[PDB]
RNA sequence: CCGAGGGUAGGGCCCGUGACUGGGGCGAAGUCGUAACAAGGUAGCUGUACCGGAAGGUGCGGCUGGAU
RNA sequence: UGGGAGAGGGUGGUGGAAUUCCCGGAGUAGCGGUGAAAUGCGCAGAUACCGGGAGGAACGCCGAUGGCGAAGGCAGCCAC
RNA sequence: CGAUGUCGGCUCGUCGCAUCCUGGGGCUGAAGAAGGUCCCAAGGGUUGGGCUGUUCGCCCAUUAAAGCGGCACGCGAGCUG
RNA sequence: GAAUGCCGGCAUGAGUAACGAUAAAGAGGGUGAGAAUCCCUCUCGCCGUAAGCCCAAGGGUUCCUACGCAAUGGUCGUCAGCGUAGGGUUAGGCGGGACCUAAGGUGAAGCCGAAAGGCGUAGCCGAAGGGCAGCCGGUUAAUAUUCCGGCCCUUCCCGCAGGUGCGAUGGGGGGACGCUCUAGGCUAGGGGGACCGGAGCCAUGGACGAGCCCGGCCAGAAGCGCAGGGUGGGAGGUAGGCAAAUCCGCCUCCCAACAAGCUCUGCGUGGUGGGGAAGCCCGGGUGACAACCCCCCGAAGCCAGGGAGCCAAGAAAAGCCUCUAAGCACAACCUGCGGGAACCCGUACCGCAAACCGACACAGGUGGGCGGGUGCAAGAGCACUCAGGCGCGCGGGAGAACCCUCGCCAAGGAACUCUGCAAGUUGGCCCCGUAACUUCGGGAGAAGGGGUGCUCCCUGGGGUGAUGAGCCCCGGGGAGCCGCAGUGAACAGGCUCUGGCGACUGUUUACCAAAAACACAGCUCUCUGCGAACUCGUAAGAGGAGGUAUAGGGAGCGACGCUUGCCCGGUGCCGGAAGGUCAAGGGGAGGGGUGCAAGCCCCGAACCGAAGCCCCGGUGAACGGCGGCCGUAACUAUAACGGUCCUAAGGUAGCGAAAUUCCUUGUCGGGUAAGUUCCGACCUGCACGAAAAGCGUAACGACCGGAGCGCUGUCUCGGCGAGGGACCCGGUGAAAUUGAACUGGCCGUGAAGAUGCGGCCUACCCGUGGCAGGACGAAAAGACCCCGUGGAGCUUUACUGCAGCC
RNA sequence: GAGCUAGCCCUGGCCAGGGUGAAGCUGGGGUGAGACCCAGUGGAGGCCCGAACCGGUGGGGGAUGCAAACCCCUCGGAUGA
RNA sequence: UGGUUCGUGGAGCCAUGGGGGAAUCUGGGCGGACCACCGCCUAAGGCUAAGUACUCCGGGUGACCGAUAGCGCACCAGUAC
């Protein structure tokens, strides 16, 4: 059936892309929670 | 004269149609519309704050005139008698000899060729616009204005009427479609005459899709949900409201009184309704 | 081919009979009240409507076949 | 053809008496009701009296033993 | 109670005897036929239907008879629900 | 050494289940160390409104070629979506951007919030909507509307010529719109041809034929032709379109009107440029100088912004045109022509799937377009087939039980069972015919029956065309032939009677409930006069509503019909300018402390003092409630009647053993041979009852009862047969579970149900197919139950607070 | 976190074929004029049958599955809430 | 109302949301309600090293670990998944 999953690569990119992030404050805390952790990256990728 | 359906189906039974024969026009005049932004009861948060809405029939706003003592003294021709879905009441599209076209609430008896006008000097016939000082007393009366220039406010749903009562200082006394009497400014504008489509509260849905074309979802009652939902909910079968009947935020619904004590408008209301 | 009639299916009218139920008639001496006949003790009757154990009562309009 | 009397019918209007309610005044110990009462209403100010407002229904005197209509029936006044 | 699945039915048996039938008996208020009662006997047999989830029971038509109980109210790693 | 401990390793079950749709395979020839599995050929079968083709999303090299087989592939592998390496995606016109706006988002101005932040007009962003210039063929191993060929077109810059008051984010026109039905003429697509082109074919009894087989086009500028859309012309006045305005809007006059004219598309034709089958021969080449014509059917697409009807009344903005303002009229714009200029990103491949979503090469899920032919009344249905694409990545045998899916059955025909569950029956079309009852629509496909194929003969109307022939669509009548049987295969209702519930079509517990539940039109109560009530928010601000009592919120009832009684003492709500109580505050009788004293400081009676509450009334489609005992009639029985006790008042109408009745399978009647169910009745209603509505009701129902007919493997009662498994051989090879085991029966015993203790009996060692009585078999630290001063949801006249309101 | 699911908002798309035949219109009849009656045309509907599409009624299979909700037969809606 | 040991307590002190509201030394605050006496101090403006805290970093040292330990990572780890 209807799984969950169902990829939208504008969705992806507007829902938790990097600009979303930094437009809030709990999005910039995200960002610095992962750079502090070191995440080779910040940020779900979508090809765009 | 509402017209009726041969019980050709279920829903044909009671159904009734406006009869639509004093429509005139059939599409609505170009300069005169804005797209109409539907809400389905939604407000800025994005909340339902007024349940049950949305879903009706797609819509354009009809810009109507509600001041004209814009106008005062230019006469305008009645061009035609138009269908509004924004309102029970049909419209009236003035030619002004302006060359300027507006729109008014069609009220009861208003033909097509026939001129209008506003302002203290008009007629006291049935489309004219006056301040209600200049009106006789004893007139029935339409689109009334509540505060000087601010716009009409009173009796502007199909069929109603306010009648003048008597004088008093700067205030008129009028006899809303509810039954109270208010003092209203005399400064006020208002249109001689009831307004029309009467019969509009004789149409018979005759089914549940009817309503959902008015933009109406259904509407759930307390009594069938859970005490999470509100103060009816719950109980092993039916039952019985088993305290004072409530709204889903548990104010009483039955005779409680809710207009506010204190509201500085009570000295100039003389006697609350009737019925 | 028609055809007495047999068979299947569906209708119409009539007659008998039916748990129970409706009022009707009649029946020497039952119970409850007293509605009508006198102004019958609220004049009566009436078409309708509502009501009441029962006769009845009341409303609305009508009739004199109503008395002083 | 020329005349007439009429609550004959339909429609739109409209006048005054009276009752009830509301508002103000003024005024107090009861009012109402009946065969006699009581329920009811009234010092939270009623009844009686004055002024104002709203609303509905029926049209006093004329009026008669009268007029009109096929019958049921038709009664303020104006016009069609 | 870190689980012994809980009515009835169907299926499949199997055991007990306080025996319903069939076999053998004594007594009888046993003439005969037909019964009553008690004794011995478990080899075999012990029907089909209507009603109800029913067990049980009532009913219909038969029968030599239409027995009573146990096996975790026998049997859900066999079925049903 | 134990923690259902943690991490890791290795065992058991076991060579066991399984190897993923029952669409299906066989042979020959290659290749290679190795072949059921890779390549080639032939035969067979499967899809064909797809299982074929084209888009979009998503995926991200999986595409193409060479070279490989350790791992991946459920077997194999020489193969591959795998490994390595090289190659491959070409645009002014296609899609997106350098254009426009929609919801929404953001946001100069402004508003609000302890902070973070929330709003907010304009403006900006935002598309699969508006707008805008490319079609046919060829070519590569792999790209093509992109390269190439042919023929077309757009924008920007510049110059020339002619023309004109030029000039815009400003004014205006336009863009600009729904649903259902639909005309005219076309095209896409298809059918036929005795005509046109073609390599061949004559078989096996016949046919050298008006025979068989194949094909008979596609794109194209200007112009012309056909069919359609759009659109009045002139003048005078003008105060309206937030300046102006010759534009628009209004008024008047004349002229033009189903037209015409102008303009804009579609189709056709059209210089030219291409394509071109079977067959044969090795994707090529021939066929070929290929032919390229007539008739018909015909769209849901095109002309389009067409037409008609309807109510629920159907985006915006730019491009575009027109008007003027600053300006400027050496400019500028308009038109025609010419040259030059024309950027960024995507383009491979999969795309109903082995490449996307489901951990898998997973019987699941995934939006748009094309979807051929014949017959069956139609169609995207059904069967078979074209183009094309597949035979599902383990096989070979055997022919047990048993399981699945399927076929048939003597006689009986629901006797099965909780229940005809399931499976039969029926089954399309045309014709005849069709009941109660009904809201007059319906019930209705009621029920029940007849017809249905082929041949010859005669004839009626329609379409194209021409009125005719041909083609094609509807019929009518008559005579016959064949079989068991003609919707001969496939797809395609069983019916009726009678109850309960719900009016109805709808909605729901994604994944155990589809219902009588929710909703529903309609009915009633109640709040709300507009900065409305109400709702979300601290606020600003929003929804309500750009609505205004014929409207909007809240509540119950639930189409319609006939109806909806009595109680206001208690609780709620409504009204009550008196009286009672009532806090802060006012007031200051009178006390107190301290100081030498002025003073400073503290307590404090009466009295004035809000809402609330008390008190006085109203109110049921507000919360709710609607009696007990005793006696009485000339057979008896039973009480129309009375006595009395209590209540705020004692249940009316209608219904009643009921979706409600305990006793209960009440009693009687019906139906059956027999009826705890069903229907009809009675009424001592444990414990119906009138908007948590009462009683009925046509029609409707995958709802739930009862009966009948039809027909059946449901059953008496079982038999036989098919395929896919199970079984055997070759290949690959799991699982939960598991203290260890050398693991029998009985009668006892034991923590009370023993393979393991006692006594006795029985018993050689090890498997394989099967069956499920036991190992209190497995699975889940019982959901039931209790316990814990464990937890959470929910209620209220529990407690105590808070929002909110007064 | 609303790429599942629920509701709404904006903008697009989809619904083979067949059956029944409302209003209205025309004509006819009727009447003082009407109501109304017949025929024709017309093509309404939370109308009927049935694919696609949306569902998930009954039963059977599946139950360490093809699948952590599937498969077969059957069945509901299919111009509308 | 908050702070303080101070939870309304005899409740001062310090701070302040609201209301009322001075004086410039003979002015004003405090010494735990309040008054006297005796004393302490000068509110309603600002700045000010050092001694104090911490360890991303660098070094020194361990009756600290020694690859299931020591950081999650001795290794291409905030990776693969
Ligand atoms: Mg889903
Ligand atoms: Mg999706
Ligand atoms: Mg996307
Ligand atoms: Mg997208
Ligand atoms: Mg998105
Ligand atoms: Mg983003
Ligand atoms: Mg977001
Ligand atoms: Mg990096
Ligand atoms: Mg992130
Ligand atoms: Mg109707
Ligand atoms: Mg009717
Ligand atoms: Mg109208
Ligand atoms: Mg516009
Ligand atoms: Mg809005
Ligand atoms: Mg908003
Ligand atoms: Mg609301
Ligand atoms: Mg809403
Ligand atoms: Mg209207
Ligand atoms: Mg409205
Ligand atoms: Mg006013
Ligand atoms: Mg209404
Ligand atoms: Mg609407
Ligand atoms: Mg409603
Ligand atoms: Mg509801
Ligand atoms: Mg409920
Ligand atoms: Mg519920
Ligand atoms: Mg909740
Ligand atoms: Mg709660
Ligand atoms: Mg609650
Ligand atoms: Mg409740
Ligand atoms: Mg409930
Ligand atoms: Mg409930
Ligand atoms: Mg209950
Ligand atoms: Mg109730
Ligand atoms: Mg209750
Ligand atoms: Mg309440
Ligand atoms: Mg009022
Ligand atoms: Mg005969
Ligand atoms: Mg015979
Ligand atoms: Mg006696
Ligand atoms: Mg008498
Ligand atoms: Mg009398
Ligand atoms: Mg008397
Ligand atoms: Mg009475
Ligand atoms: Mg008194
Ligand atoms: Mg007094
Ligand atoms: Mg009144
Ligand atoms: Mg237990
Ligand atoms: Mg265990
Ligand atoms: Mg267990
Ligand atoms: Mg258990
Ligand atoms: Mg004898
Ligand atoms: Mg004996
Ligand atoms: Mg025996
Ligand atoms: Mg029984
Ligand atoms: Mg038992
Ligand atoms: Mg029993
Ligand atoms: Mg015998
Ligand atoms: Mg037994
Ligand atoms: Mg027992
Ligand atoms: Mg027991
Ligand atoms: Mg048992
Ligand atoms: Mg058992
Ligand atoms: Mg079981
Ligand atoms: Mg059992
Ligand atoms: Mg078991
Ligand atoms: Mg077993
Ligand atoms: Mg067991
Ligand atoms: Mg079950
Ligand atoms: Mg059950
Ligand atoms: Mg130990
Ligand atoms: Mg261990
Ligand atoms: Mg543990
Ligand atoms: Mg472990
Ligand atoms: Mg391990
Ligand atoms: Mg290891
Ligand atoms: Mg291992
Ligand atoms: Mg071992
Ligand atoms: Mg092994
Ligand atoms: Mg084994
Ligand atoms: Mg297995
Ligand atoms: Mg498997
Ligand atoms: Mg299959
Ligand atoms: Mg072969
Ligand atoms: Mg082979
Ligand atoms: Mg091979
Ligand atoms: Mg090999
Ligand atoms: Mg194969
Ligand atoms: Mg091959
Ligand atoms: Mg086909
Ligand atoms: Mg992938
Ligand atoms: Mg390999
Ligand atoms: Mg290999
Ligand atoms: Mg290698
Ligand atoms: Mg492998
Ligand atoms: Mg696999
Ligand atoms: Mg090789
Ligand atoms: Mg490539
Ligand atoms: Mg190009
Ligand atoms: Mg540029
Ligand atoms: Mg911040
Ligand atoms: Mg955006
Ligand atoms: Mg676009
Ligand atoms: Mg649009
Ligand atoms: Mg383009
Ligand atoms: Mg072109
Ligand atoms: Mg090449
Ligand atoms: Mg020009
Ligand atoms: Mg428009
Ligand atoms: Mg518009
Ligand atoms: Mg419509
Ligand atoms: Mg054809
Ligand atoms: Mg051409
Ligand atoms: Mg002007
Ligand atoms: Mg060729
Ligand atoms: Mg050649
Ligand atoms: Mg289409
Ligand atoms: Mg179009
Ligand atoms: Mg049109
Ligand atoms: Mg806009
Ligand atoms: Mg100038
Ligand atoms: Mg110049
Ligand atoms: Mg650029
Ligand atoms: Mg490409
Ligand atoms: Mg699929
Ligand atoms: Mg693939
Ligand atoms: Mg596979
Ligand atoms: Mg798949
Ligand atoms: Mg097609
Ligand atoms: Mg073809
Ligand atoms: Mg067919
Ligand atoms: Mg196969
Ligand atoms: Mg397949
Ligand atoms: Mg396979
Ligand atoms: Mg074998
Ligand atoms: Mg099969
Ligand atoms: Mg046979
Ligand atoms: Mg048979
Ligand atoms: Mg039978
Ligand atoms: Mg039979
Ligand atoms: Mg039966
Ligand atoms: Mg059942
Ligand atoms: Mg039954
Ligand atoms: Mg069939
Ligand atoms: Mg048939
Ligand atoms: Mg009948
Ligand atoms: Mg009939
Ligand atoms: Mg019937
Ligand atoms: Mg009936
Ligand atoms: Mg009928
Ligand atoms: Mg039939
Ligand atoms: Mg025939
Ligand atoms: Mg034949
Ligand atoms: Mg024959
Ligand atoms: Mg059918
Ligand atoms: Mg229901
Ligand atoms: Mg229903
Ligand atoms: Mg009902
Ligand atoms: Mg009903
Ligand atoms: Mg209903
Ligand atoms: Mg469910
Ligand atoms: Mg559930
Ligand atoms: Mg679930
Ligand atoms: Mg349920
Ligand atoms: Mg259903
Ligand atoms: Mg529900
Ligand atoms: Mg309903
Ligand atoms: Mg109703
Ligand atoms: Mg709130
Ligand atoms: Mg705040
Ligand atoms: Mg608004
Ligand atoms: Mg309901
Ligand atoms: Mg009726
Ligand atoms: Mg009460
Ligand atoms: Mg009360
Ligand atoms: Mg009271
Ligand atoms: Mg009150
Ligand atoms: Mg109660
Ligand atoms: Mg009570
Ligand atoms: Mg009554
Ligand atoms: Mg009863
Ligand atoms: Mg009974
Ligand atoms: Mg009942
Ligand atoms: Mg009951
Ligand atoms: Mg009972
Ligand atoms: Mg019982
Ligand atoms: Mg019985
Ligand atoms: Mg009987
Ligand atoms: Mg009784
Ligand atoms: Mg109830
Ligand atoms: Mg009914
Ligand atoms: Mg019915
Ligand atoms: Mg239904
Ligand atoms: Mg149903
Ligand atoms: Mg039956
Ligand atoms: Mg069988
Ligand atoms: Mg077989
Ligand atoms: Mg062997
Ligand atoms: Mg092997
Ligand atoms: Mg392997
Ligand atoms: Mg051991
Ligand atoms: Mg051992
Ligand atoms: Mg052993
Ligand atoms: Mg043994
Ligand atoms: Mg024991
Ligand atoms: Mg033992
Ligand atoms: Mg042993
Ligand atoms: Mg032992
Ligand atoms: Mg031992
Ligand atoms: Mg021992
Ligand atoms: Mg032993
Ligand atoms: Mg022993
Ligand atoms: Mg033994
Ligand atoms: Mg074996
Ligand atoms: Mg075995
Ligand atoms: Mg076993
Ligand atoms: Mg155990
Ligand atoms: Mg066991
Ligand atoms: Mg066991
Ligand atoms: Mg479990
Ligand atoms: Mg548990
Ligand atoms: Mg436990
Ligand atoms: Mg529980
Ligand atoms: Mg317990
Ligand atoms: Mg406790
Ligand atoms: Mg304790
Ligand atoms: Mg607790
Ligand atoms: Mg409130
Ligand atoms: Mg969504
Ligand atoms: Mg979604
Ligand atoms: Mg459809
Ligand atoms: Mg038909
Ligand atoms: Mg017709
Ligand atoms: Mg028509
Ligand atoms: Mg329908
Ligand atoms: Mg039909
Ligand atoms: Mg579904
Ligand atoms: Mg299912
Ligand atoms: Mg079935
Ligand atoms: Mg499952
Ligand atoms: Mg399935
Ligand atoms: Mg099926
Ligand atoms: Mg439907
Ligand atoms: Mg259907
Ligand atoms: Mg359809
Ligand atoms: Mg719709
Ligand atoms: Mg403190
Ligand atoms: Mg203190
Ligand atoms: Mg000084
Ligand atoms: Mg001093
Ligand atoms: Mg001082
Ligand atoms: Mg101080
Ligand atoms: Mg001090
Ligand atoms: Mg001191
Ligand atoms: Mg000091
Ligand atoms: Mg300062
Ligand atoms: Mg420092
Ligand atoms: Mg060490
Ligand atoms: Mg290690
Ligand atoms: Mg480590
Ligand atoms: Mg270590
Ligand atoms: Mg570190
Ligand atoms: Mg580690
Ligand atoms: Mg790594």
């Amino acid at each position: 059936m209807k799984r969950t999953w169902q990829p939208n690569r504008r969705k992806r990119a507007k829902t938790h892309g990097f600009r979303a992030r930094m437009r809030t404050p709990g999005g910039r805390k995200v960002l610095k929670r992962r750079r502090q952790k070191g995440r080779w990256r910040l940020t779900p990728a979508v090809r765009k | 004269a509402v017209k009726k359906f041969k019980p050709y189906t279920p829903s044909r039974r009671f159904m009734t149609v406006a009869d639509f024969s004093e429509i005139t026009k059939t599409e609505p005049e170009k300069s005169l519309v804005k797209p109409l932004k539907k809400t389905g009861g939604r407000n800025n948060q994005g909340r339902i704050t007024v349940r049950f809405r949305g879903g009706g029939h797609k819509r354009l706003y009809r810009i109507i005139d509600f001041k004209r003592w814009d106008k005062v003294g230019i006469p305008a021709k009645v061009a035609a008698i138009e269908y509004d879905p924004n309102r029970s009441a049909r419209i009236a599209l003035l030619h002004y000899v302006d060359g300027e076209k507006r729109y008014i609430i069609a009220p009861d008896g208003l033909q097509v060729g026939q001129q209008v006008v506003a302002g203290p000097d008009a007629p006291i016939q049935v489309g004219n616009a006056l301040p209600l000082r200049f009106i006789p007393v004893g007139t029935v009366v339409h689109a009334v204005e509540l505060e000087p220039k601010k716009g009409a406010k009173l009796a502007r749903a199909a069929g109603t009427s306010a009648q003048i009562q008597g004088r008093e200082g700067d205030y008129v006394i009028l006899r809303l479609p509810s039954g109270e009497l208010r003092k209203v400014h005399g400064e006020c504008y208002a249109t001689v005459g009831a307004v029309g489509n009467a019969d509009h509260k004789n149409i018979v849905l005759g089914k549940a899709g009817r309503s959902r074309w008015l933009g109406r979802r259904p509407h759930v009652r307390g009594a069938a949900m859970n005490p999470v939902d509100h103060p009816h909910g719950g109980g092993e079968g039916r039952a019985p409201r088993g305290r004072p009947p409530a709204s889903p935020w548990g104010w009483q619904t039955k005779g409680l009184k809710t207009r506010k004590r204190r509201k500085p408008s009570s000295r100039f209301i003389i006697a609350r309704r009737k019925k």
